[PDB]
């Protein structure tokens, strides 16, 4: 159902996120469809840039690695422990 | 002084071939070649090796060209055998020589003049997209090359904006009898305005017979066939469902003397270029038989000089497996009377055609329209492909 | 009616054995005016002589099937192909005896060719079963780049993909090389200690010498070779403890000849009890048409289940290859080979001998060494992974956050600018951010060390079609995993 | 298995170079090789050359060995004959099922 | 390292011989095989068998079911128990140890018996 949108986006796609944000503030673009945390952080730093709309395709992050490895269970348990304990709340309050 | 032999089995006018061959005065290469013309009616494999090696032992020849006129699909194997055994490069032009096969060996010096199995799929999809049919299905039987057909089809249809809807890619084969009812049931599970088939002659007739027994010829769906099925003109088993697209190499517009002329020119130019670049003209073969190990050296460098020929401003560059890379395929159609007619011509992705709109031999009615307001928006066709995107209909403005 | 079957052999004694076998065969079953005789011919050097001689033999009589055997010699797959090429145009079945090459398994090249012994690229089932028995899950292929090894690698890949456990890595070295040390260095210490080798004899010797020079043949490694690299000059250099495979009766051709004679006799006797048959054409110069004695004969020959004979049960799959073979898993000790097991086609039953694993000792090494050192790839991002060039000396300058903590830093090794395209140089920077300290906590809890380097391409990664190829490969950071 | 033959009736004058040859009756001696053992009269045999090229740790360099790979015979060459030469010399090879010992030779 | 030849020693026929060899300066818990080369008087050499300290044995196809060689881990000694000894096979028996490596390099040789 989104063929026209892809065919219109594919003409001019930027090579990196850092250049696109710099291009938006120069009025060479009118929108930018990217991740949520990065844009939420960006809206706080600068002034003339604001964030609108509602979240869609709500899929979280993750730590990728190969299919066969002995670290999987321990890594998942450590991440869950860090979430439950409260370490990530401290981490977010300082960097983001 | 390079000896090149020519073999004829087509029983054509050899006098005209000789007259065309002798009209060569290209004073740009110290080649001064010789031409030998011999005729036969022998299709048996046994006499082929004896006669070719007798010609090789006749007077120090280094290259041979095969000219066939039958529809035999097995000679190419023996030609590859001889090419692998005897280091003399050899290339066929007409007949079973143009029939393209699976693959040669690591160091086979055989070359063919017909189009490959990858140009035909591209031409098929080109004509399909040119006549706005889009929806199609593929059927095929086991053959040396079928595993490339479907792969190329999928690869091409996946990398385009236009809307292809390939489905029913069943692979029914008639190799096993005693159960052809299962073949009928499997074929019954298909319905599409266009079908593609890949099966040479006999199997094509079998499936055409069973399909006509089921019955889909006039109110059904058009068929498109590769050159390996129809191929030679004139003959027809009368089971062809009165209409067929049969993209194939032209025969009545390209002359055998011309093919011989450019083959001789290619061989002579390659030899002259090698001599000018290395001055290491190889010695002829030792003998026909009693040759246990007479390989003086692995002088296979001719392949690096023969796949790039520039003669009279004409591009003739074969490929690694043996291709043409710039053929002149034409598209032929069978009318209500059993004979083939020209409808178009293919040249470097420029599918020039004579029939503008398909003449269907009623639920087919015109629909007028006008372009205004957000009801009917007229756009421009994509300049790259030739037809425009999906979710759109092709209005033909006068 | 009288129908005869011809053959080509390598010695006069084999011709007498064939005559005795056919004489014993025809004196059994029925005698409804059926009498079969054997016509033989020796071998000649050049292949075109084989072609002319075999078509003359076809001229002598309507041969329903031809028996061919490879003379004792090096591989030389050019010896049996003239017979198949000549008889293929007539579409008459041809029976092979000792040719174990896997090229003939292709239906397209050879439409009519039957084999009595499994091909070289058919022992992967033994390796899979042995891995299942000794609980080995990580392997390192070393297949050479040729038409022979591709079939073996694809069969092993499919068999492993059945269990959703892919091979750890597959290497490829060009045949007939002189220095393969680079590949062995690359694949010496990846994750695994099980090496599966399949190549030619000379390449096997070169690989053996290179591995011996790298001190990899010591304790803690398990070798699993095919059949070719256990005999010939491959024993000049070979680490003790290799486990090779050998056919049970790959040299006693008499039993194979007898079983072939019996099976084709049964097939022809079953076929003759039908209607609508013709005869193959007489003369290799007169007729150029396909013999009607074609696919029906092969189809009835495939379904020829045989009860019990001199070699065991004989069953043919839909591949022209004999099934249910016996293999003798054997081990090499002190330059002397010995039997260790038996492969009956179902499983492997160990014998009363204890294997001697490479490097001495008898402990069945686990074949998996864990490396407590990971290479971690990250990409530049604004709030997650910053990148700041280091100061002149080389160590990063100190920084302080508002609440007063020494933000942790690690040193990256990524390229500078946008791409390393024009300048192919990498300058060490050091990166800090929201994910780096989480990685630090993970390393502290996990008890391992790390080393982070950026990604050269700079893209997140998507499936892109290769340049005029049918294989899809990844790109960017996604393709570096 | 196979057999080995040696010319056990070779004895030249002192201060001369001599060559001894061990021949393989059956097969080709090109994959598995041979080493030479010298046995003094009234003691145990001692190796003098292995791998057909390298002598053991500590021995005169006069003795040498080589192969031809054509006559299926391995040649061991001793130069500078002296009093330390009267001993029983033996060749020993092996196929990949057993061990094969040669007939032996001595010089006076 | 040193190999010392020992054993009771018998000359009577139609019996079973039993000779044991001691090793000084080395330990049999190693990677080196142990050979039992036999020397017939006035003739050459012929190999008999090899024994690994793990327990497996390697014999000669000719005298396959007639010679047994075993080792004693606790006593640090191996033995030969040739049975059905006839009167036409008398010889002097040598004890030798070879290096594993990738070759058969039987050295140094023991003192040797005189049975």
């Amino acid at each position: 159902e989104l063929s026209t949108m892809y065919r219109h986006m594919e003409k001019h796609n930027y090579e990196s996120a850092a250049e696109a944000i710099q291009a938006v503030r120069d009025n060479k673009l009118h929108a930018f469809i990217w991740d949520s945390a990065v844009l939420e952080f960006e809206a706080s730093q600068k002034c003339d840039l604001v964030t609108t709309g509602e979240l869609f395709f709500r899929s979280g992050f993750g730590i990728g690695m190969r299919k066969d490895s002995p670290w999987k269970q321990q890594v998942s348990l450590s991440i869950l422990k860090s979430h439950e304990n409260g370490f990530m709340e401290d981490l977010d309050k300082t960097w983001v | 002084s390079i000896g090149i032999a020519v073999i004829l089995v087509g029983t054509s006018d050899e006098v005209a071939i000789k007259d065309a061959h002798e009209k060569d005065d290209f004073h740009h290469l110290s080649v001064v070649p010789r031409v030998e013309l011999v005729a036969m009616n022998e299709t048996d494999p046994k006499s082929i090796i004896t006669r070719i090696c007798d010609l090789m032992s006749d007077r120090k020849i280094q290259g041979v060209v095969f000219a066939d006129d039958t529809d035999q699909e097995a000679i190419a194997q023996i030609l590859d055998f001889i090419s692998a055994q005897t280091l003399t490069p050899i290339l066929g032009i007409h007949g079973g020589s143009s029939m393209i096969m699976a693959d040669k060996d690591e160091s086979s010096m055989f070359f063919q003049f017909g189009p490959s199995i990858e140009q035909q799929a591209s031409v098929m999809l080109n004509i399909m997209e040119e006549y706005d049919w889009y929806i199609f299905s593929i059927v095929t039987t086991y053959f040396p090359g079928y595993q490339d057909f479907v792969n190329k089809i999928r690869s091409t249809i996946e990398n385009s904006f236009v809307g292809w809807e390939l489905e029913e890619v069943l692979l029914l084969d008639m190799s096993l009898d005693d159960g052809d009812s299962k073949i009928q049931n499997q074929l019954k599970k298909l319905q599409s305005p266009i079908i593609l088939l890949y099966c040479t002659k006999e199997e094509a007739t079998y499936i055409f017979e069973v399909a006509n027994s089921v019955g889909l010829t006039g109110y059904g769906y058009t068929w498109i066939v590769p050159s390996l099925v129809a191929g030679d003109t004139d003959t027809v088993p009368s089971e062809f469902p009165t209409g067929l697209i049969s993209v194939s190499y032209d025969e009545w517009d390209y002359g055998l003397p011309a093919r011989v002329r450019d083959g001789i020119a290619i061989i002579t130019t390659a030899a002259s270029d090698m001599l000018s670049e290395h001055s290491f003209i190889p010695e002829p073969k030792s003998s026909c038989y009693n040759t246990h190990e007479k390989r003086i050296y692995q002088s296979n460098m001719l392949n690096r000089y023969l796949i790039n020929v520039t003669f009279e401003g004409r591009d003739l560059s074969f490929s690694e497996e043996g291709y043409q890379m710039h053929p002149k395929l034409v598209i032929i159609l069978l009318n209500k009377e059993r004979k083939w007619e020209r409808v178009g011509k293919w040249k470097d992705k420029s599918l020039q055609m004579k029939y503008y709109v398909w003449p269907r031999m009623d639920d087919h009615l015109s629909i007028v329209t006008l372009e205004e307001a957000p009801f009917v928006i007229v756009e421009s066709v994509d300049p790259l492909s030739g037809t425009c995107m999906r979710n759109t209909v092709p209005c033909e403005k006068r | 009616k009288i129908v005869n079957i011809g053959a080509v052999l390598s010695t006069r004694k084999h011709e007498q054995m064939f005559r005795e076998a056919v004489n014993q065969a025809n004196k059994r079953h029925g005698s409804w005016k059926i009498q079969l005789q054997a016509t033989s011919v020796t071998h000649k050097p050049n292949a075109i002589q084989m072609a002319l001689s075999v078509c003359e033999d076809l001229i002598s009589s309507q041969v329903y099937a031809i028996l061919v055997s490879h003379p004792p010699t090096p591989n030389d797959h050019f010896t049996p192909t003239p017979v198949s090429y000549t008889a293929g145009f007539y579409r008459i079945p041809v029976l092979g005896l000792t040719t174990r090459m896997s090229i003939y398994s292709d239906k397209s090249i050879h439409l009519s060719f039957l084999r009595t012994v499994p091909p070289y690229s058919h022992q992967s089932s033994v390796w899979f079963e042995m891995m299942r028995v000794y609980n080995w899950n990580h392997i390192i292929l070393l297949v050479s780049d040729d038409h022979e090894g591709r079939a073996a690698q694809k069969r092993l890949e499919t068999l492993l993909e059945e269990r959703e456990s892919k091979a750890e890595k597959v290497l490829q070295f060009d045949p007939g090389t002189k220095n393969v040390t680079a590949l062995l260095m690359e694949a010496r210490e990846l994750e695994a200690r099980v090496i599966i080798l399949s190549a030619s004899e000379d390449d096997a010797a070169t690989v053996y010498r290179a591995a011996a020079m790298l001190d990899m043949t010591g304790s803690g490694y398990v070798w699993l070779v095919g059949e070719r690299e256990i005999s010939g000059n491959a024993l000049r250099y070979a680490p003790d403890g290799i486990i090779g495979l050998q056919l049970i009766n790959g040299k006693n051709e008499s039993a194979h000849i007898s079983d072939a004679v019996g099976v084709v006799a049964q097939a022809v006797h079953e076929l003759l009890e039908k209607e609508n048959i013709t005869d193959p054409p007489r003369g290799c110069v007169g007729n150029t048409n396909i013999w009607k004695t074609g696919p029906l004969f092969k189809r009835v020959l495939m379904s020829s289940k045989y009860a019990d004979g001199v070699t065991g049960r004989v069953e043919f799959n839909e591949d022209g290859d004999r099934k249910f073979a016996q293999y003798s898993i054997m081990n090499l000790q002190n330059r002397k080979l010995v039997q260790v097991g038996i492969y009956n086609g179902t499983h492997v039953i160990p014998n009363d001998r204890k294997i001697i694993w490479p490097g001495g000792e008898t402990e069945k090494p686990r074949g998996y060494q864990m490396s407590t050192r990971l290479k971690i790839v990250t990409i530049h991002q604004e709030p997650f992974v910053y990148v700041k060039p280091t100061m002149s000396d080389g160590t990063c300058k100190e920084e302080f956050t508002v609440n007063g903590d020494p933000v942790k830093k690690v040193i990256c090794t990524g390229p500078n600018d946008t791409s390393p395209g024009s300048p192919r140089h990498t300058v060490p920077q050091c990166c800090y951010g929201f994910c780096i300290d989480l990685l630090i906590k993970l390393a502290r809890t996990m008890q391992f060390t790390y080393e982070v380097h950026l990604v050269a391409d700079g893209k997140f990664g998507t499936q892109e079609r290769v340049q005029n190829s049918n294989k899809k490969e990844w790109n960017g950071m996604m393709g570096e995993l | 298995n196979f057999m080995l033959t040696q010319p056990h009736s070779v004895s030249e004058s002192p201060g001369k170079t001599v060559t001894i040859s061990c021949t393989r009756s059956s097969g080709s001696i090109a994959s598995n090789y041979v080493q030479w053992y010298q046995q003094r009269p009234g003691s145990a045999p001692t190796t003098v050359i292995y791998e057909d090229n390298q002598r053991p740790s500590g021995v005169p360099d006069r003795f040498s060995g080589s192969i031809d790979s054509s006559s299926n015979s391995a040649s061991l060459t001793i130069s500078g004959l002296k009093t330390e030469d009267e001993a029983d010399y033996y060749c020993q090879s092996y196929d990949s099922s057993t061990v094969v010992f040669g007939g032996g030779t001595k010089l006076t | 390292l040193q190999l010392q030849e020992s054993g009771p020693g018998l000359v009577k026929p139609s019996q079973t011989l039993s000779l044991t060899c001691t090793v000084s300066g080395g330990s049999i818990s190693s990677s080196n095989w142990w050979s039992w080369v036999r020397q017939p008087p006035g003739k050459g050499l012929e190999w008999i068998g090899e024994i690994y300290h793990s327990g497996n044995t390697n014999y000669n196809p000719s005298l396959k079911s007639r010679v047994t060689v075993s080792v004693d881990k606790s006593k640090n000694q191996f033995s030969l128990k040739l049975t059905s000894v006839t009167a036409a096979d008398t010889a002097v028996y040598y004890c030798a140890r070879d290096v594993s490596g990738g070759v058969n390099w039987f050295d140094p040789w023991g003192q040797g018996t005189l049975v």
